[PDB]
């Protein structure tokens, strides 16, 4: 019943900025953090960056930060990844994943998307 | 950061046979771990939180043992829809990164 | 434990009765686990018994808190323990 | 050694059984007397609807003793008789072995209009709210291992109906057979479909004549996906047949319903028939002018109907069956008559709650 | 580990969680209990009827005067022949329903006695005290 | 002498005593404010007695939350007594005085009481809290 | 204005046991205690007990404990007395009677029945 | 939320511009108000006590 349902495939020429949708089904959406997990082509996982869906809390990466921004829309129960300036790096597979969040911190990603195909 | 390594990257084994995969961390990192299967094309799914805690739905035949820089994930027997790769995370300070992936064959 | 005796080629009536003054629902049974005849609320229906066409039920009597079976021109093969079912009660009649 | 403390706003409910109003949307507008009813029934609705969903709690459901199928009863009967005015009723008064009943008649006057139903809602005021069973197979009776809160019900249309069920709400995964005791061989089950069955039911340019299309390898995987669904609570080796009635009034042994203001009764012989074991269907409905009232007991004579080409499809999406218990095969013939089984398929997963939100508590405290 | 801050889980969202976690949720679900011709005082009925709901326990929370809600604490003393299981187990392992369920049938006696020990001893004590 | 324990003279029970029992008997008298075609006028009266009795007591109930006391049913204020009000020994006033004759001597010089409880006292605990908040 | 009504006469058989009502009309009955006083004829009075109708406590002297019980109704305002394992000496005519109650304590008995006969 | 001072805000203002002034921002002022002191200053006290 818990699900979270990502958009369609995207491509985009470089230099400029993607946008990203997830939008979740079966759970509460205000009271579970978020997270963005990216997957290149050959390689593992990498993580970008974390969402409070209630206060509009963020935190990203410092790999990645001022280039990565992460918003909310509480009455669709969407969450919208910007991804600015892009290279040939960050072509791969886009992730949205519940955390399971035991006790006000990070437990584990439970419930994922299915995935957009950024290039 | 904290880079977590994993071993071995490759492993081979049969039907029935009960293997461990081993995590190893740079630094203190306490009980704080999470073991996730990944499945060619799919999303991964969650397997162990808090290094030795059970997912519901996850079949019983897993086990996750460690604390402090080493950890153990152990099967005692394996079957044709366990064969996947094999991911262990840290969230103890940022930022967050994942292993380096173990192949089942 | 009621026993009626009915002759051959008359009518009969015959009664269960219920506690209260409502419009409810009720079952009429033979012994043999074939349904003869219940209601479903603001209508009646028949069972699968060999007794389809020849059973009937007063509709204006039933808010009275009674409900009954008619049943004319009497044969020998119908003698028989009916049950009615009157909210989980076990009201059987012997009829001959 | 520890003291009490008082709580107020703690997550405890108990069950109650107090009323609640519609609260569905109206036009204001428009005379089709569902609307102009709805206008003087109720407010229109809230467009963004609350769901709270819970964490791991249980609660133990039962739609054979809701308490929201006597106020959908309470409701359409104040709907129905305050929308069809017939032209005469002949209902028993039997004022009190022998007790004299004299049909009274009431008679007004009966003009035509049209009868679309609407979809209307259930929604409970302050201080309660509805929980609702999100299991994909529910049973009926018994625990529910997530239960979800929400403001208020989805849209429900009061239609009326026997032996088929329209325009309800599918299953979520596969057909789902309802039961309050098996082997009690009086209580109906209810067969809720998963996928829509389209009929098209209408009468053409005798005025009282109507043909009934209904499609017929859709009716036959439906029927057989029943047939699988049912075989889990008979040993899965029986033979089991369909058969058409077995006697009854004329609104109990025929598919009896309402289209367009007009009252149609359907012969269903043809199409309750083959036995089972280990193009298009037509119906030939028959527009009456007599009907057996279903709000009490009594009988109503109505006008003949408009004349020129009244069109109506529907989606059936269960069925009210009742079990041929003999001494083996099973039998399956269709019932139904009770609005309370009509209704009870669409509010099968639903409860009322009341809140008590002051709790007390020992804990190591002082003035 | 990493927070980011507190949640919100919406009304009767921690019905099912711990004793503990249940404790600091009290605010979300104490404004639903007030909230806000023939069929047309059916809804006034309705309101009114809530009205009345909230100002009833909004008069017995007065009455064991606290008045700063949500939370007050008392020194009735309890009594070990109610709810014998330890602190750490009904504090950390047991939801709010179960808690409501065991002590469903001895209520009325806890009530009557915060209302009558803790209203005339508390009170008129203060008046012997502000005599200097 | 030998005793049993406290009696119930129920509502408005000690109308008669001579403060006391009256002056203890708070609870009882102040629970019972808020009581715990035909139907388009009958509804129309029942509703204005119920609505009109939620006023009775909230109205009653927000002098009470002007004048900052919050334990309620007795609260001290620190107005000084005037003897213009009333000459008379607290022996006098709480042996040998009903509540209704003491309410008759002094409904003259109530209105005065109030506006003076009003203005004065919570306009000089207010706006002085602030002053002792200042380090 | 204020009246207690008792039960008829009775006569019982030894070993038996013996009910008599106390009824409290013009008076608040839930206000004041009830004394139960017996009288054998040719002598002066005897002491039972007294109890609260409100709080539901009795008493009841030490030559009597665990033979003389007292009941109160608040729906009908009445007192029952439960007199067990009948002898002799306890023929004579019993008494219901209003203690004064001023103080919370015992002060005199104003209003008394007419008298029940126990033989 | 405002960055005038201690003294203009008592003596200089209206209320009503005030509340203009204020309107962007007064659920984030009622969201901390309630959710956090509320918070911690309760159960505090039963760690006080
Ligand atoms: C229904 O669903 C709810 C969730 O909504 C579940 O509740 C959670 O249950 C898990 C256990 O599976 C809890 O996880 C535990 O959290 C502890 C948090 O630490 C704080 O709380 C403890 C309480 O004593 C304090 O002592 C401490 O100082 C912190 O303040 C963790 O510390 C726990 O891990 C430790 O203990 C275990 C015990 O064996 C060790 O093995 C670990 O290695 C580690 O040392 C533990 O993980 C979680 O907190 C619960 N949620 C909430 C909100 O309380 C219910 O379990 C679930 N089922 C039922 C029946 O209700
Ligand atoms: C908890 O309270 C109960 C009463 O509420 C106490 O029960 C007492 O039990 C004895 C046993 O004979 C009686 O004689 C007393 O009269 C009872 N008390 C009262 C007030 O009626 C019980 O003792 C209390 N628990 C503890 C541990 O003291
Ligand atoms: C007391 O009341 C009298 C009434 O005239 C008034 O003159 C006097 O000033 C009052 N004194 C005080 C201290 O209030």
């Amino acid at each position: 019943q818990e699900v979270l349902v990502q958009s369609g495939a995207e491509v985009k020429k470089p230099g400029a900025s993607v946008k990203v949708s997830c939008r979740a089904f079966g759970y509460t959406f205000t009271g579970n953090a978020l997270h963005w997990v990216r997957q290149a082509p050959g390689q593992g996982l990498e993580w970008l960056g974390w969402i409070n869906p209630h206060s509009g809390d963020t935190t990203t990466s410092q790999k990645f930060q001022g280039r990565v921004y992460m918003t909310r829309d509480k009455s669709i129960n969407t969450a919208f990844l910007d991804v600015t300036r892009l290279t040939s790096d960050d072509t791969g597979i886009y992730y949205c994943a519940r955390d399971k969040y035991y006790g006000n911190e990070a437990v584990g990603m439970d419930v994922w998307g299915q995935g957009t195909s950024v290039t | 950061d904290i880079q977590l390594t994993q071993s071995p990257s490759f492993l081979s084994a049969s039907v029935g046979d009960k293997v461990t995969i081993t995590c190893r961390a740079s630094q203190g990192v306490r009980n704080e771990l999470a073991w996730y299967q990944q499945k060619p094309g799919k999303a991964p799914n969650l397997l162990i939180y808090y290094a030795s805690t059970l997912q519901s739905g996850v079949p019983s035949r897993f086990s996750a043992t460690g604390s402090g820089t080493h950890f153990t994930l152990t099967v005692s027997s394996l079957q044709p829809e366990d064969f996947a790769t094999y991911f262990c995370q840290h969230m103890s300070s940022y930022p967050l990164t994942f292993g380096g992936g173990t192949k089942v064959e | 434990k009621k026993v009626v005796l009915g002759k051959k080629g008359d009518t009969v009536e015959l009664t269960c009765t219920a506690s209260q003054k409502k419009s409810i629902q009720f079952h009429w049974k033979n012994s043999n686990q074939i349904k003869i005849l219940g209601n479903q609320g603001s209508f009646l229906t028949k069972g699968p018994s060999k007794l389809n066409d020849r059973a009937d039920s007063r509709r204006s009597l039933w808010d009275q808190g009674n409900f009954p079976l008619i049943i004319k021109n009497l044969k020998i093969e119908d003698s028989d323990t009916y049950i009615c079912e009157v909210e989980d009660q076990k009201e059987e009649v012997q009829l001959l | 050694n520890l003291w009490v403390t008082v709580y107020y706003g703690v997550p405890v409910w108990k069950d109650a059984e107090t009323t609640l109003f519609c609260a569905s949307d109206a036009k204001a507008y428009e005379t089709e007397k569902h609307n102009v009813w709805a206008t003087h029934a109720c407010v229109p609705t809230d467009p963004n609807p609350q769901e709270i969903h819970l964490e791991n709690v249980t609660e133990e459901f039962n739609m054979w003793k809701n308490n929201m199928v006597e106020q959908m009863h309470t409701d359409i009967i104040s709907l129905w008789d305050q929308s069809l005015k017939p032209c005469v009723k002949l209902t028993p008064l039997c004022v009190t072995r022998l007790i004299n009943c004299n049909t009274s008649a009431i008679t007004q006057a009966c003009p035509k209009v049209s009868f679309e139903p609407i979809p209307i809602h259930y929604c409970a005021p302050a201080g309660f709210a509805i929980l609702k069973c999100k299991d994909k197979k529910f049973n009926g009776t018994g625990p529910c291992p997530s239960v979800s809160t929400v403001q208020c019900t989805h849209g429900i249309k009061p239609v009326v109906s026997t032996q088929l069920l329209l325009n309800g709400s599918l299953a979520e995964e596969e057909v789902m057979i309802r039961s309050e005791n098996i082997t009690n061989n009086a209580k109906n089950i209810l067969v809720q479909f998963n996928t829509p069955v389209q009929i098209n039911c209408t009468r053409p340019n005798d005025i009282r004549q109507a043909h009934c299309n209904v499609s017929k390898a859709t009716w036959n995987e439906t029927l057989g996906k029943v047939v699988k669904q049912l075989r889990k609570h008979f040993g899965n080796n029986t033979i089991i047949r369909f058969a058409n009635s077995s006697g009854g009034d004329l609104e109990v042994t025929t598919h009896s319903f309402n289209c367009g203001g007009e009252f149609f009764y359907c012969n269903t012989s043809g199409l309750f028939n083959s036995t089972w074991i280990s193009d298009s269907i037509t119906l030939p409905c028959r527009i009456k002018q007599i009907i057996n009232m279903w709000q009490r007991i009594g009988q109503a004579m109505y006008a003949p109907p408009i004349q020129g080409v009244i069109r109506c499809v529907s989606n059936i999406t269960g069925l009210i069956l009742t079990r041929d218990g003999g001494s083996t095969t099973e039998t399956f013939r269709p019932g139904g008559g009770d609005m309370r089984d009509n209704w009870r398929s669409e509010l099968y997963k639903y409860k009322v709650v009341k809140i008590e939100p002051l709790g007390v508590a020992p804990t190591r405290c002082k003035r | 580990a990493v927070g980011i801050g507190a949640v919100f889980l919406g009304f009767l969202g921690a019905a099912g969680s711990t004793m503990g976690a249940a404790s600091m949720t009290l605010t979300v679900q104490a404004r639903n209990l007030l909230s806000g011709t023939v069929w047309g005082i059916k809804q006034l009925q309705a309101r009114v009827l809530a009205v009345e709901r909230y100002l009833r326990d909004q008069q017995l929370l007065g009455i064991w005067g606290c008045s700063g809600k949500l939370i007050c604490c008392t020194n009735v003393p309890w009594n070990s022949s109610w709810s014998n299981r330890n602190l750490s187990e009904i504090w950390d392992n047991m939801t709010w329903l179960q808690w409501d369920k065991e002590i469903s049938n001895y209520t009325q006696i806890i009530y009557g006695l915060l209302e009558e020990s803790q209203n005339q001893q508390e009170k008129n004590e203060q008046d012997l005290l502000a005599l200097d």
